[PDB]
């Protein structure tokens, strides 16, 4: 499953099951951005580290937003 | 040994074992990581004053511990309950001032983001968390006492004591794991060329928060985004009942006036570059004013060029056949 995170924009091959953390830890390998420093949005909501792309109804083709954490 | 103490031990003041102690070696060494009246307690040796005393562990967790953790915390991580004691410890020196009957948090070691998460929080009609610990500290706080509420939440964001933080970020996650106690819903209607068109239904508290617009003009507007077909797929809401709104953007330099009648109820602010090190502001709009509440600091005024992040709105009632 591709899916599209828009940073430019860029694309994951991902599985229903991976965890939020676990999409994070792809983005930082391609985009050196810290797991903790990254805000992940989709349908106006903000996906919390412990759950999966499946509990948000995440599917092919789908588009993540990224924000950086503000401060920090 | 030379003398024996016995203690009680919890993790959450309901359960309550013993623990025999000697004074020939520290609390971590027989028990582990401790805290007696909030303070930690771990490497200094039993003495026979502590007899009788209760102690909350952090660490060292039997089989029952672990799953009553579990019930009062949910799902944590292993750094979770020392991170709490430790902050809970730390916000003790913090002040909640009351200004005519408004809760607002002073300013003190960067906890600015806090004070626009905690005033946000108040002003959200019929929210409750599903958290047993976060709803029994929201009650204390709706009740006065704050400390266990402003730790808790910082654990569960972790957020470091000291440290400047996201409060819109912060907000969401508290949100995340909070629910609503009336009606809500919001309906998007979706349709792609090649698929078609089919309605998606959001009930509850994730029907009254969006991050990505800041204007429910911008929430009515009609999106475009990628089908699972691989074509142009279409979005826009259709429908909207809800008893309030939070929209949530990127800090946005608008200018807020009072002589065009706002819609919203409330706003944060972000004080500074995005880049650099910022400061977080909560407004509230009474008495055809802005009332700025900056961390324990009030203001007044008719206009105000800010950049706004979070918004609040009254309770929707929308209908469009798109
Ligand atoms: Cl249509
Ligand atoms: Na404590
Ligand atoms: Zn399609």
């Amino acid at each position: 499953m591709r899916i599209f995170v828009e940073t430019l924009t860029i694309t994951l091959e991902v599985e229903p099951s991976d965890t939020i953390e676990n999409v994070k830890a792809k983005i930082q390998d391609k985009e050196g951005i810290p797991p903790d420093q990254q805000r992940l949005i989709f349908f106006g909501q903000q996906l919390e580290d412990g759950r999966t792309l499946s509990d948000y109804n995440i599917v092919k083709y789908s588009t993540l937003h990224l924000i950086l954490r503000l401060n920090s | 040994q030379q003398l024996t103490i016995e203690v009680l031990v919890t993790v959450d003041g309901v359960n309550f074992r013993t623990v025999v102690l000697n004074n020939k070696n520290t609390y971590r060494s027989q028990l582990g990581c401790v805290f007696f009246n909030g303070a930690d307690i771990s490497d200094t040796i039993p003495d026979e004053k502590q007899n009788g005393h209760s102690l909350y562990l952090a660490d060292n967790l039997t089989a029952d511990e672990t799953k009553a953790l579990k019930e009062l915390y949910g799902p944590v991580d292993p750094t979770f309950l020392h991170r709490f004691y430790s902050l809970k410890a730390a916000v003790h020196g913090w002040k909640m001032v009351v200004c005519d009957k408004v809760r607002s948090l002073k300013l003190s070691d960067n906890n600015c983001y806090l004070n626009a998460v905690i005033m946000t929080l108040d002003l959200l009609k019929d929210i409750k968390f599903v958290i047993p610990a976060l709803q029994h500290a929201f009650m204390k706080h709706k009740g006065g006492d704050s400390t266990d509420f402003i730790a808790l939440i910082m654990a569960y964001g972790n957020c470091t004591f000291g440290a400047p933080d996201d409060a819109s970020r912060l907000l969401h996650t508290v949100l995340a794991k909070a629910e609503l106690c009336c009606s809500a819903r919001m309906v998007w209607r979706e349709w792609c060329n090649v698929c078609g068109i089919k309605d998606v239904v959001l009930q509850g508290l994730k029907a009254c928060c969006y991050v990505g617009v800041q204007t429910v003009e911008d929430l009515r507007a009609r999106m475009t985004y990628v089908c699972q077909c691989g074509g142009e797929r279409h979005r826009q809401l259709v429908e909207h009942t809800t008893p309030w709104l939070l929209l949530s953007g990127t800090p946005n330099e608008k200018l807020v006036t009072t002589s065009t009648a706002p819609d919203f109820v409330a706003f944060n602010v972000f004080q500074g570059i995005e880049t650099a090190v910022g400061h977080y502001v909560h407004a509230r709009l009474k008495g055809g004013l802005i009332l700025k509440f900056d961390s324990g600091t009030v203001s007044k005024t008719s206009d105000w060029k800010c950049k706004v992040t979070d918004v609040l709105f009254p309770g929707q009632k929308y209908s469009s056949d798109c």
